[PDB]
């Protein structure tokens, strides 16, 4: 296309770093016929250019649907060259205790800035054929791509500028901005929150949602089965699961509760407790209510969310930076595909527990998922439906315990 | 009239200076001939002393052959563009097809000028004192790296024009080999061949004159209602040179995308060497065996039917041997459109039923590959069998839509570990321990009624003294048994639930499981304060 009017940043890769080489993974009928519509209007706009062989860089492409919608969007897997890309250079602490926080897709945005010249051969992608047919077709492109941690930043300043007349007349409502999505949050009534969500949106279409509530977002804390009739099986997973909540409070003990099990006792057999024991019990009751020692938010760590399967159509999750020191606990029922799709509760797992990380940090966490690699690789991609994309890795050790019920 | 691909060297590193060998007299006159004769042609171009670099030739047949390895070691890495080859039962019938060939597919496509000066190389010294002419190459050269993906990419560039303004044909280009199909009548299908033909003549790219039924395209035939694999040949030689070992590595290597259990490991093992491309090679008894049964494989006729988009894929999974799976995709009852044999059972402990997922998985991939679409899936495993498993299973697992097939062996939960502890049954508290330093152990057992039990082992170790206290309490209890271990590693493996294992303990420990009604395994931490578990621990001790 023509040379874009604006003139480029001079970005580069981190030090040493080259760029990536990702291989494309198969595309239904579909999403291939979506990405060539896609992909030929934006050759005619100038926003990508077809290159050939000679560029030994690749991105993953594929495409998304949202929730409740109908149109294609094209998706690019950048997470490899966010990683390879260069740091540039805040998160609003206000946001997470706004009532309602809107979610809205300004990525289309990027595209009106134009991308470094040395840089577009690392934002090489190919579209794949049906049966190959034809060998795929191979795009970069020439302006900030969407799913690109640089397009945000460098696009920040002309955001700010087209967001004061917004930002100054309305100084209550917060603005974050995170890769292709802008985050509105407020106190303000349901029905206010519209037409201020409208008015903004105007405000972009000048120039040219998905809502949560954060502060109804509930924790899971750790609760002891404290019944009244003890079996011998009943004391000894206590014991255990206290033993391993000793690693994140170590006062905990389990010596009076482990002396009730004294002698080669049957797993249903009805133990009673003593004085101490129970005492001992409330004890580590009441020392589990204590925070964490020595437990905050590190920005310049990598957060951890592991995911467990409970069954029944919930899943409990965690997010730490470092073990046992989590900064936020939870569980999750009744999402899509309840009682008979176990990948598609996993996908909108982590979709959640990213977007309340964003929410909450400002960053989205690394994954461990209870999943073989191949069947979420298999089937993951048919049931995304956010702009971002986190990376994960795969648990194939059964817990001895579920610790988190 | 093509333009040209820019091409440059790896970071840091001039073109290659391998030292020419002088060859015979003959060799030479041929060589002679045929560089020539290649002049003639605008491909090569004699170059004076200038250039100090150099590529090998030789004269086999005649036939030029160049070395082009250590320029290729030299030269940028290029995308692979094709996630794989086109399989002939994603072609859709077409009333009229037709294969053409690019007749001299590299050497009509023009490299880049810069690059040039690297392809130079010597013709040997014939002598009283007569001269070796020194070429370099003004086009893409036969085994070069570079020259397959820049020839495709500018056939592609080629052939867009072409396609937009024939939105009635389809043409598949590969390789030697274009594919033009087409519901137009003949006629115009021939013209638009025509038309075709012309257009590639225009760009220097000429194609000697397949218009007959078995239209051989990628090593298929592709007969009107059906297509067949022809059947590959491998040579029977007493010695091989390293040439014909790497050509035939390739065509192994192309030929593992159409048949399954095809390897080219040991072959390929032989390719580390520094020795030139005519120097007889040694032949290892691994790569006899690796040529000898491929060679048996590819003589299974392949054959299979077109796909029809108005109807929905069909793939149905059975039931083999040992880790051993088939499976049929077809459109029709058994007008299949692909079949193959799926073979994978994990070095650690493996059930069926993970076995049957990945297969689904595999195959609905591969399905993604040609169609572009998951099948529906037809599986000997029951309905309340699947939902146990998936439900029961700790980690999150699905497959697709599909409908149960009795089709035995059917695909079974051998046993299946109870939620809550046995009520009325005997608790085992079970422990083992070994020294590393006399190869000796205990494995036992303690039980609430007083029954208890110590074994010395040979050849065990700790953690197969953990698995040997479990298997211990497992046939001296009755057909329902709650056990209590220290071990996550036993815990651990029986909690993975398979049905079969490599480790003979974990066999039997597998079918002790299946003779037994109710088993509850639970799990306590070691050395705390703990009822049977320290006792059976002092014991083992
Ligand atoms: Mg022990």
């Amino acid at each position: 296309g023509p040379i874009s009017p604006i003139e480029t940043v001079p970005v580069k890769l981190k030090p040493g770093m080259d760029g990536p080489k990702v291989k494309q993974w198969p595309l239904t009928e579909e999403k291939i016929k979506a990405l060539v519509e896609i992909c030929t209007e934006m050759e005619k706009e100038g926003k990508i250019s077809k290159i050939g062989p000679e560029n030994p860089y690749n991105t993953p492409v594929f495409a998304i649907k949202k929730k409740d919608s109908t149109k294609w969007r094209k998706l690019v897997d950048f997470r490899e060259l966010n990683k390879r890309t260069q740091d540039f250079w805040p998160h609003p602490a206000g946001l997470k205790k706004k009532k309602s926080v809107t979610v809205l897709d300004v990525g289309d945005a990027y595209f009106s800035v134009p991308l470094d010249e040395d840089f577009r051969k690392y934002t090489a992608f190919t579209i794949p054929s049906i049966n190959n047919e034809t060998p795929g077709i191979r795009y970069q492109y020439n302006v900030l791509p969407q799913g690109w941690k640089g397009s945000p930043a460098i696009f920040q300043s002309s955001m700010t500028k087209i967001l004061e007349p917004f930002k100054k007349q309305n100084p209550d409502i917060v603005i974050y901005q995170y890769m292709d999505d802008l985050y509105v949050g407020s106190d303000l009534e349901i029905g206010q929150h519209r037409t201020k969500i409208e008015e903004l949106r105007q405000h972009l279409l000048r120039w040219g949602g998905y809502e949560l509530h954060p502060d109804k977002w509930t924790v899971q804390p750790i609760v002891l089965p404290e019944k009244d009739s003890w079996t011998v099986n009943d004391i000894q997973k206590l014991v255990g699961k206290l033993n391993w909540a000793s690693q994140i409070y170590p006062g905990i003990k389990v010596r009076q509760l482990s002396k009730l099990l004294r002698g080669t006792k049957a797993l249903t057999e009805v133990i009673p407790l003593t004085e101490e024991a129970e005492l001992e019990l409330a004890e580590n009751r009441e020392i589990l209510k204590e925070p964490v020692h020595g437990v905050y938010y590190d920005p310049s760590k990598d957060l951890i969310a592991e995911i467990q399967k409970q069954g029944q159509g919930q899943w409990t999750y965690q997010i730490y930076q470092e073990p046992f020191k989590n900064l936020k606990t939870g569980k999750y029922a009744r999402m899509r595909g309840a009682h008979t799709n176990d990948v598609k509760q996993l996908t909108e797992a982590v979709q959640k527990i990213t977007t309340e990380s964003i929410v909450i940090w400002g960053k989205t966490p690394k994954f461990k998922l209870p999943i073989q690699k191949e069947t979420w690789e298999t089937w993951w991609t048919e049931y995304w439906q956010a702009t971002w994309i986190p990376e994960w890795e795969f648990v194939n050790t059964p817990p001895l315990v579920k610790l988190w019920y | 009239p093509i333009e040209t691909v820019p091409v440059k060297l790896k970071p840091g590193m001039d073109g290659p200076k391998v030292k020419q060998w002088p060859l015979t007299e003959e060799k030479i006159k041929a060589l002679v001939e045929i560089c020539t004769e290649m002049e003639k042609e605008g491909k090569i171009s004699k170059i004076g002393p200038e250039n100090p670099y150099n590529t090998p030739v030789f004269a086999i047949k005649w036939r030029k052959l160049v070395d082009f390895r250590e320029l290729n070691k030299r030269t940028q890495d290029f995308w692979e563009v094709q996630l794989g080859i086109p399989h002939p039962a994603g072609l859709k019938k077409k009333k009229s097809v037709t294969v053409l060939d690019v007749g001299d597919a590299y050497f009509s496509v023009p490299l880049d000028e810069d690059f040039r000066k690297y392809t130079a190389f010597t013709i040997p010294s014939i002598n009283n004192e007569t001269p070796g002419i020194r070429y370099q190459y003004n086009v893409l050269p036969q085994g070069w790296k570079g020259s397959p993906a820049i020839f495709q990419s500018s056939m592609t560039k080629i052939l867009e024009p072409f396609k937009k303004q024939n939105p009635d044909i389809v043409i598949y280009q590969y390789m030697d080999d274009l594919y033009v199909g087409s519901d137009l009548e003949i006629g115009q299908h021939r013209t638009k061949i025509e038309e075709l033909r012309q257009h590639l003549l225009r760009w220097g790219l000429t194609t000697p004159d397949q218009k007959e039924p078995p239209f051989l395209w990628m090593g298929y035939e592709l007969h009107p209602d059906k297509w067949t694999v022809q059947p590959i040949v491998l040579p029977e030689k007493d010695s091989w040179t390293v040439n014909d070992i790497q050509k035939l590595v390739g065509k192994l290597n192309w030929a593992s995308q159409i048949y399954p259990g095809i390897k080219v490991r040991q072959l390929s093992k032989l390719l580390r060497g520094t020795k030139a491309l005519t120097e007889v090679i040694p032949l290892t008894e691994e790569a006899e065996l690796e040529l000898a049964e491929n060679r048996e494989i590819l003589k299974e006729p392949v054959h299979g039917v077109y796909y029809d988009p108005s109807k929905d894929l069909i793939a149905e999974i059975q039931k083999q041997g040992q880790g051993q799976w088939t499976y049929q995709i077809y459109q029709e009852p058994f007008k299949n459109l692909k079949t193959g044999k799926y073979a994978r059972m994990r070095g650690a402990h493996t059930n069926d039923v993970k076995q049957l997922t990945e297969a689904v998985q595999k195959i609905t991939t591969e399905s993604i590959v040609i169609w572009g679409k998951t099948p529906k899936f037809k599986l000997p495993i029951q309905k309340e069998t699947w939902e146990t498993w998936w439900t029961e299973y700790w980690q999150a697992t699905w497959i697709p839509e599909w409908e149960f097939v009795n089709t035995p062996p059917l695909v079974k939960l051998w046993y299946q570990l109870e939620k809550e502890p046995i009520v009325g049954a005997e608790t085992f508290y079970v422990d083992g321990a070994a020294n590393r330093e006399t190869k000796l152990g205990k494995a036992g057992y303690v039980t609430n009624k007083g029954r208890q039990k110590v074994v010395p082992l040979t050849n065990t170790t700790n953690q197969k003294t953990e698995l040997q206290a479990i298997y211990l309490a497992l046939q001296d209890s009755g057909l329902e048994v709650n056990i209590v271990t220290d071990s996550q590693y036993a815990l651990g493996i029986i909690q993975a639930q398979p049905d079969k294992s490599e480790s003979e303990l974990v066999n039997q420990i597998i079918e002790q499981l299946i003779k037994k009604e109710k088993v509850y395994l639970a799990w306590v931490p070691a050395h705390k304060g703990i009822g049977g578990n320290e006792q059976v621990d002092k014991l083992v001790s």
